[PDB]
DNA sequence: AAAAGAACGGAACGCCTGCTCTGAACCTGTGCC
């Protein structure tokens, strides 16, 4: 049946934009997610599918917002039970990346444009929440077994530093970009808050046990991440000051929800950092060296401005 | 032979140390059950040790206070494991003890709750089955004591439905799992736990109608299923369908209509009930309000249909 | 009659109101035998959230006056009235002395409400509830008893764990207060609860 | 010299914190009577926090830490809820006690970076919601010069970490 | 010397908002009516 359907979605999304119809190819996206809910477990069907969708996705251009959300929920969907996506979200941070501009505002990227799913048009909130979405779920799932972590444990280690590592990869990406000013901004401090904290309960277990693979991960982790978000903390100020312009031409309210994450980063950076120094004295080994001091701003009231 | 042996080994753990030598023992008829699965003797020395050590407990209920930190140590520890048969019921017979019954089974909830969890968390991702293969269920075993108890144990029974009662109000997704898990191991001791079947039926009729403003739709399930497995079980336990009907006309939620047709062979073999109900119902037909005359008149062409059309 | 005739059936929702009203100004004068009647008349019919006020006014109205387990029965029939009466006595209880028919209703809504302690273990933590009420209630106020027993097995067994010195004070006087019943296997089961508790507790329970 | 130092850190932020807090101008000329408080006691604060800097003792830098992080949390949640509606009638007193404010919370981020490069256990200890604390004042300020529309004036930059009377 | 003690250091569940996605006939502009 779903070949029968996917016929029909090829033929209505090749077609041009005049005959589009987006509330049929809204149903065709989620008629198939519906009937994927009970496919074999280990069918071949189960990987054909996975093979045609991702070859649709990143050859079309679903321009429709709903078509693009939820043609995407569905090969998560399949994606979850199967494998890990932290390959696909690397790649979809590399294409937001070409299609905008990066913080340093003194750097070019190629078009890159690994998946024609995203777009320059497309750049909004559709794709950047729905990845972080999964950023949740993904260490959501982390912490349950880090909790249950505090014979095979070896392993047990090396699979969560491997996911953690190619997701700390990944939120290297976006944060050199140029976020779109809207939720999103809001959502990848939610989640970036949220990820250090992962990043300590592990590090806090180990305590009442030192690898170089947790310390290459660290590595990485002081050398793609902190110097990056402080960074790109310094672009949340000028792009929060153009968007303040829009004031309809008691700015209170909106001025403390636009910055509330900000402080509470800083709080997520040290507890990791205290507990870090608490391991590093007692796991008798100098970890700071590839890290950076930690960084803080000031400000100034421009009394010339004000006349 | 054994139980002696083991009494006499109670008694030196008394005198001596309870750390390892309970343990030992659990392990001990872990492996026994085990060996014996692929007994009915062996299963009635089990009773009679489980007997003495729960009597011995039950006379000192604070040398087993120990047991609670070791099986939290030993969960902590072991994830889902040390949750044998044997630990089980013996938790359930000191619950029958009366004494800290209450964090006994707050801790079985809490551990009920986690490996509910688990098992949905495991079920909606295999990423974590292929680095988490200790998958450990809680609802098998605790649904496999209900056969390993059922060769006539002491207090067995006895447990099993105090864990049950406590299940179905933890109840109130999770409370989804823990209802039906509550509703088989009630169905399973019904099936199986014969003398207690007269005092099991008095208790959950006692607790049927013991939520009127709070949803009683497991309730109303769980009693249907056993009148389906025994439909002679409220005859014996007269008295009651007379009594049933004291605030039927409240709160008809679909619960009056699951209520007269799991019922209804009682009504069909039983005149006495028939009359009471045709009595409430000059009651209830005539209440010149509306809040709850639909329940009545749901009830009555329901039971149009209950009787038969002979003729 | 009148009363219970207008209660058993239903009336227009303007014309409550000041029915209501009418109750709770009647109820005073309500006798021994009398008042009880139109105290489960009214309990019945009223079931607004905005009731809340008349609540607290009819628990004001009947603290002086006090079978008389027959408001129970009504206050048993609705599963779920424990919000209205428990903010009510919050409001009320915060600023009032103490109210005999307070303490009564809220060990009813603890057996039915589950949830009823809150407000207890607050108030007589934070300089209310005097032993001295709660004793004189339970001398004088015998149904609180025939109520049901696991009453003591309820409040006091759970206040003796208190950390308040005045919690661990008004648990001691509860379970001296349902050592005085007369009721023979309930004061054998708190004597054996109490010894249960002697031989395993914490040391200061002991 | 650290148990008079402790007290005295102690007694002042008690003294802060007993301040009344910020009516929605509810109050003419009171918040004159109620404003030059705070420039003294940020003189304080900052006679106090120069006062750390001669004793490099182990347990003044602790107390130090812990009772600036406090000291600044009640500024946040008291002195500036007054000091927004201050700053229509007053403009020059606000500005100089935000200038004093500043010029004592600048070496707290020096000596948190002090104590995380000496790996004090104690000191590290406090770091974490001290930074945070010194964030969210940072952003109360812009957040009430945006309600006085004075938005445009603001401007936030990095601090060059510094050791104690010293430089990176 | 860098060990305790207990007073110092610290954690969990509960709350309804000030939130942004969603909503709605409109009123405008312009090829059509």
């Amino acid at each position: 049946q779903i070949r029968q359907f996917q016929r029909s979605l090829v033929n209505q999304l090749s077609s041009a934009e005049d005959d589009f119809n987006s509330k049929e190819t809204q149903l065709l996206i989620t008629i198939l997610s519906t009937l994927s809910k009970l496919l074999d477990p280990g069918s071949q069907q189960f990987l054909q599918f996975l093979t045609w969708t991702v070859k649709i996705c990143k050859e079309n251009a679903l321009e429709d917002l709903s078509c693009c959300k939820g043609l995407l929920t569905l090969l998560f969907s399949l994606h979850v039970l199967y494998k890990s996506p932290v390959s696909l979200l690397r790649e979809l941070a590399q294409d937001i990346h070409a299609c905008l501009g990066d913080i340093d505002q003194d750097v070019e990227i190629e078009s890159r444009s690994h998946f024609a799913i995203v777009n320059v048009k497309t750049a909004a909130p559709t794709v950047c929440l729905l990845v972080l979405g999964q950023a949740d779920k993904v260490l959501e799932e982390v912490d349950w077994l880090i909790k249950r972590l505090t014979n095979q444990t070896q392993a047990l280690e090396k699979g969560v530093i491997l996911q953690l590592g190619t997701l700390l990869t990944v939120f290297h990406e976006l944060v050199q970009t140029a976020l779109p000013a809207g939720s999103c901004v809001d959502s990848l401090l939610r989640s970036l808050s949220k990820t250090y904290a992962i990043l300590t309960s592990l590090i806090k277990h180990y305590i009442q046990a030192v690898p170089g693979r947790l310390e290459k991960l660290v590595k990485l982790s002081g050398s793609h991440l902190t110097p990056q978000c402080y960074s790109f903390i310094t672009y949340v100020q000028n792009i929060h000051s153009e968007s303040l312009s829009f004031a309809e031409e008691t700015v209170m309210a909106k001025v403390l929800r636009d910055t509330k994450p900000i402080p509470n980063l800083i709080f997520a950076i040290e507890q990791y950092e205290k507990f870090l120094i608490h391991l590093s004295k007692k796991s008798k080994v100098n970890l700071m060296q590839y890290m950076k001091l930690s960084t803080s701003r000031d400000f100034r009231i421009n009394a010339s401005m004000l006349d | 032979e054994i139980p002696p042996l083991v009494y006499q080994l109670l008694l030196l753990s008394a005198k001596g140390s309870k750390k390892t030598v309970l343990e030992g023992i659990i392990s001990f008829f872990n492996q026994l059950d085990k060996r014996q699965k692929e007994l009915d003797q062996l299963r009635h020395v089990e009773g009679t040790v489980i007997l003495h050590i729960v009597s011995a407990i039950n006379l000192d209920q604070d040398i087993g206070e120990e047991l609670i930190k070791h099986l939290k140590t030993e969960q902590q520890k072991d994830p889902g494991k040390a949750l044998c048969p044997f630990s089980v019921s013996l938790l359930l017979s000191t619950a029958v003890k009366h004494r800290l019954q209450e964090q006994i089974f707050d801790f079985l909830k809490t551990s009920i709750t986690r490996s509910c969890k688990d098992l949905q968390i495991l079920q909606a991702s295999k990423f974590l089955q292929d680095l988490c293969p200790q998958q450990y269920d809680v609802t098998a075993v605790i649904l496999e004591v209900v056969k390993n108890s059922a060769f006539g144990w002491d207090h067995v029974t006895q447990g099993l439905v105090d864990l049950g009662f406590s299940l179905m109000e933890s109840y109130e997704m999770p409370a989804q799992q823990a209802c039906k898990l509550g509703a088989s191991i009630l169905l399973e001791t019904f099936k199986v736990h014969e003398p207690i079947r007269s005092d099991i039926l008095e208790q959950v009729l006692n607790r049927v109608l013991t939520k009127a403003a709070s949803p009683v739709s497991h309730f109303i399930d769980l009693l249907s299923n056993i009148v389906v497995s025994a439909p002679l079980v409220l005859q014996n336990s007269s008295s009651r369908v007379t009594e049933t009907f004291d605030n039927l006309s409240f709160l008809p939620i679909d619960t009056v209509q699951g209520l007269l047709r799991a019922v209804q062979p009682l009504l069909k073999v039983s005149m006495s009930v028939r009359d009471s109900l045709i009595l409430v119902l000059q009651k209830a037909i005539f209440s010149r309000q509306l809040d709850a005359r639909k329940a009545a008149v749901a009830g009555f062409l329901l039971l149009l249909r209950n009787f038969k059309i002979l003729g | 009659p009148i009363l219970d005739a207008l209660s058993r059936l239903d009336l227009d929702a303007e014309l409550l109101a000041k029915v209501r009203q009418s109750a709770m100004t009647i109820v005073p004068s309500v006798k021994l035998e009398d008042l009880p009647v139109v105290i489960k008349f009214i309990l019945h019919n009223v079931k607004a959230a905005d009731a809340v006020e008349v609540i607290s006014d009819l628990r004001k109205s009947l603290d002086l006056s006090s079978l008389f387990d027959v408001i129970k029965l009504a206050v048993r029939f609705q599963k779920d009235v424990s919000e209205a009466w428990i903010k009510a006595i919050e409001n009320s209880t915060s600023v009032s002395d103490h109210k005999v028919l307070d303490l009564i209703v809220l060990l009813l809504i603890h057996s039915t409400r589950k949830q009823t302690e809150k407000v207890l273990r607050s108030k007589i933590r934070l300089g209310c509830m005097p032993e001295q009420l709660m004793q004189n209630a339970f001398q004088n106020h015998s149904m609180v008893i025939k109520d049901f027993f696991p009453s003591i097995l309820s409040l006091a067994q759970t206040f003796l764990h208190s950390a308040h010195p005045a919690v661990v004070s008004f648990g001691s006087c509860m379970y001296k207060q349902a050592f005085a019943v007369f009721d023979s296997y309930c004061q054998q089961e708190v004597v054996c609860a109490l010894v249960t508790h002697v031989c395993s507790g914490n040391e200061t329970e002991l | 010299f650290p148990v008079f130092f402790r007290v005295m850190m102690a007694q002042l932020e008690s003294s802060v914190k007993s301040i009344p807090a910020g009516k929605p101008s509810d109050s003419g000329e009171v918040q004159l009577e109620k404003l030059l408080k705070w420039n003294i006691a940020v003189r304080n604060f900052h006679i106090l926090i120069n006062l750390v800097k001669v004793f490099d003792s182990r347990p003044v830098l602790s107390i130090c830490l812990k009772y600036g992080r406090l000291f600044v949390e009640a500024f946040l949640k008291l002195a500036m809820p007054l000091l927004d509606h201050s700053f229509k009638k007053h403009r020059d007193d606000v500005q100089s006690l935000l200038k004093t404010l500043q010029l004592s919370t600048r070496q707290l981020h020096h000596m948190c970076g002090h104590s995380k490069i000496h790996q004090d256990l104690g000191l590290t200890n406090h770091v974490p919601l001290l930074k945070k604390s010194l964030e969210q004042f940072v952003y109360r300020v812009k957040a009430m010069l945006a309600f006085n529309h004075c938005q445009e004036a603001f401007w936030v930059g990095v601090l060059k970490n510094r050791d104690l009377q010293g430089e990176e």
